[PDB]
RNA sequence: GGCCGCAAGGUUAAAACUCAAAUGAAUUGACGGGGGCCCGCACAAGCGGUGGAGCAUGUGGUUUAAUUCGAUGCAACGCGAAGAACCUUACCUGGUCUUGACAUCCACGGAAGUUUUCAGAGAUGAGAAUGUGCCUUCGGGAACCGUGAGACAGGUGCUGCAUGGCUGUCGUCAGCUCGUGUUGUGAAAUGUUGGGUUAAGUCCCGCAACGAGCGCAACCCUUAUCCUUUGUUGCCAGCGGUCCGGCCGGGAACUCAAAGGAGACUGCCAGUGAUAAACUGGAGGAAGGUGGGGAUGACGUCAAGUCAUCAUGGCCCUUACGACCAGGGCUACACACGUGCUACAAUGGCGCAUACAAAGAGAAGCGACCUCGCGAGAGCAAGCGGACCUCAUAAAGUGCGUCGUAGUCCGGAUUGGAGUCUGCAACUCGACUCCAUGAAGUCGGAAUCGCUAGUAAUCGUGGAUCAGAAUGCCACGGUGAAUACGU
């Protein structure tokens, strides 16, 4: 944290992550087309596997 | 002794962020650097409007920026051109299709940033810093704030040995995590070398 | 410390013999976090040390403590510029430690093949009421004495 | 950092993305076992006779905003200073001070 | 000079010259080889080290063409540097350019890929292919390339005693101040002092004081005990199959995963105490008196550190203190110091066989199985952006032999000979492998350091920086002690 010297002055960050899953087992037609259209907020990341 | 940053204190708590997004190790550093590019590019073009927050959020495949000030009109422009030609230059700069939104700043006296950025103005057009200083303290108090400091340092008046000096009034409980302060500061540059301001208001506990 | 309370904490019985004195004897002996080689040491020259003897392991033992345990001591005081040695008594848990100490403090410097020898030897010399732990409780005794005058 | 040190690293990058296709396996068959006697001679020779500068690892990472050579995270592309101010004003997405 | 006295001396009593002060009483601090009361690994009671040997590594000095710059009582010396062969670079020798290696303006000509000669390279002299978008609404040069005149660009050059921003230390010590009232001519005082008490200016009770603000405590993270919710890539009590492997059907109980909850408050019993605050014991409970650990740094001090991460007033150079290139140096060696690793053995060395972890990383990446090599490795080649695959075997320990106090079957510097890998290139100056050689050292003078519990001591595992280069830095678990009478 200093510019020059000291050495014995530090900082510590640390990021999380948080998953989740969900599965889905005799859809329909209109289940499927329905989650492809769906929308979700900025910070969330979705993946879909068939 | 040195002090923490009240922002960063508080991020998590009681703060929110100013970017949201999500990415893998692929994607961090160039989405930063985009950013830097795009609040530089913003604050150059809109340095007399009376800006105090830009905030960035990243969809899917889109950016999405929301501009905080106090003088919509200049921003807006007459019937909404200026925010074209923005965003225009932002999609440019960003590389993928962008939106733009503004918001309402109700009190710019209870505005951290924008007091730091009134006493610079005044500190360059060579006013008096102990009036200046109570202009904005009086200000605040007369309009509902809880507490307030400021802080200004650095060859006030041109003399050759620097100092600093401050103001208080109210609360300013800087040891309590619950408590809502605000925090921001700015620099002004004179004849005789670069002078420091820094302002914390406070607001209540939550 | 000076305005602290200290607390005895719990020690836990040997597995074959019940027996605290001994646990604390394989602490005093332990060396570098390993216990099992310092257990082992142990048994194996208490085992001995009663084929020799004749006797009960315990009872060896004991009577090798009674041949070395302390009742006096001398600690230092500065006066005038100056070093008095003041004789003071001793307290039974501390009579016991200096014992053990003594004890293995001796046995590790003799010049046999290998530990479990050396503590059997050194425990048998006791019993008989000599050697370097004896030494030890005599010149002290000796020390305590000359300086009756500052009691 | 100077603006020449800057200059010197975009100089470095385009011409190994210029030579990247050529020096990959086309010269790189030096390691080739049933390649023949004496082909690879060549291969050697007109492998040294291209611009040193094509090589990447005589590139250096700096530090996006100031040019740093020193004390270089690869997750945030920044120095530590400018690591610290950043995450202090709230521009890095998740990122706090951590306790355990 | 006069008078007095045996003498020592007494009494009356000047001038020239030099300075801008000398002095009394009282006020706030600091200090004392002054007094009173408290605290802290400060002493005392204990366990391991450093100072001697070999070898990492930083500094002083010396040497050199250069050994580039900074930190330098505690609070510099494994420090800036989370990683110097070329590059990094900031230093030296030599070869070269002058609107410039990196920017905005004017004009005049045109358009990116392949290839051969001289150069150490920089950089000069060569060929054919190419015809683009657009308004072609006629030239727009918009895209990029080359050349000429400046207006200008450029500086890791100086001042940390001209500055912003960031940091060390007294020190997680319990203190530092203000409004109104009152006392003193005034500098100032009271409050904040006193009797008890606390880890604490923590709290109660008194008193010309009545009230507040920054600090203390709580609000945040993690660890230990339970309940509810969803069971995959995780789990296997009861049932049935089996090849004896959660491998199969199955089950949602338990371990585990991360989301909402409960719990600890001097809340209860007895005694002491001023009808007070609190103190010493006990019951129940996973946990008892701020349960364990972390983040959190008051007004101020040291003209403390950093113009070299960045920014910035003043000064200074601009055919040069500013670009470009090859080869050297930061790795030198009579000598002095600070932080470490490995020993000087039997609580051990060598051989064979076998228990038991936690936390992390992976796309130009981590790389299994199989074959070849004594070995470091090589060739083919699955899976994995992951509770699924890979890294990836824990070690000390436990059982059976052997060595028998020797400079040794202890210790491992130094040197000769063969190779491997990354990299355009391992001479100066990389890490590993096999064969041979086999040094000092037998527990270290006056000095001197760390530690109060799952701590010290000991044994292994991972990560950032990184093409390749840890014994250093930051993290993880296993075994697991001694002592505290007292000030």
């Amino acid at each position: 944290i200093s510019p020059h010297v000291n050495k014995d002055a530090r900082d510590q960050y640390e990021i999380r992550t948080h998953l989740r899953l969900v599965d889905i087992v005799e859809p329909t037609e209109k289940t499927v087309d329905a989650l492809m259209r769906l929308d979700l907020a900025a910070g969330v990341d979705v993946q879909i596997s068939l | 002794g040195q002090k923490v940053h009240p922002n960063g204190i508080r991020l998590g708590i009681v703060k929110p962020w100013n970017s949201t997004w999500f990415a893998n190790t692929k994607e961090f550093a160039d989405n930063l650097d985009s950013d830097f590019k795009v609040r530089q590019y913003l604050t150059k073009e809109l340095a007399k409007a009376s800006v105090s927050r830009i905030v960035i959020e990243r969809p899917a495949k889109s950016i999405r920026v929301t501009i905080h000030t106090a003088r919509p009109g200049i921003v807006i422009g007459k019937k909404g051109e200026d925010v074209e030609k923005l965003r225009k230059v932002v999609a440019d700069i960003a590389g993928v299709p962008a939106q733009i939104n503004i918001a309402e700043v109700r009190k710019p006296e209870l505005d951290a940033k924008l007091v730091a950025d009134s006493i610079t103005s005044q500190l360059e057009r060579r006013v008096m810093f102990r009036r200046a200083m109570k202009r904005a303290v009086q200000n605040a108090m007369r309009l509902g704030a809880k507490g307030i400091k400021v802080e200004v340092s650095g060859r006030l008046g041109g003399a050759e040995i620097a100092r600093t000096e401050w103001y208080r009034e109210g609360r300013v409980p800087l040891h309590t995590l619950r408590a809502d302060i605000d925090y921001n500061t700015s620099e002004a540059h004179t004849t005789y070398g670069v002078i420091g301001v820094k302002v914390w208001i406070f607001k209540g506990e939550i | 410390p000076r305005r602290r309370v200290i607390g005895q904490r719990k020690i836990l019985p040997d597995p074959k013999f019940g027996s605290e004195l001994l646990a604390k004897f394989v602490n005093i002996l332990m060396v570098d976090g390993k216990k099992s080689t310092a257990e082992s040491i142990v048994y194996s020259a208490l085992e001995t040390l009663a084929q020799r003897s004749g006797k009960s392991e315990l009872e060896a033992f004991e009577v090798a403590l009674e041949n070395v345990r302390p009742t006096v001591e001398v600690k230092s005081r500065r006066v005038g510029g100056s070093t008095y040695q003041v004789p003071v008594e001793v307290r039974p848990v501390r009579r016991n430690a200096l014992a053990m100490r003594w004890i293995v403090e001796a046995a590790r410097k003799r010049g046999d093949k290998s530990m479990a020898l050396r503590l059997a030897n050194e425990l048998s010399d006791a019993a008989e009421n000599k050697g370097t732990a004896v030494k030890k409780r005599e010149d002290v005794h000796r020390m305590a004495e000359a300086n009756k005058a500052f009691a | 950092a100077k603006q020449s040190m800057k200059a010197r690293e975009v100089k470095r990058v385009a011409l190994a993305d210029k030579y990247f296709a050529k020096r990959a396996e086309l010269k790189a068959i030096i390691s080739d076992v049933n390649a023949s006697d004496e082909d690879r001679w060549n291969a050697v020779l007109k492998l040294q006779t291209l611009p040193r500068d094509s090589s990447p690892s005589r590139q250096r990472n700096r530090c996006r905003q100031t040019g740093r050579p020193h004390g270089f995270l690869r997750k945030f592309g920044l120095s530590r200073i400018k690591v610290r101010e950043a995450a202090m004003r709230g521009e890095i997405p998740g990122l706090k001070k951590a306790s355990w």
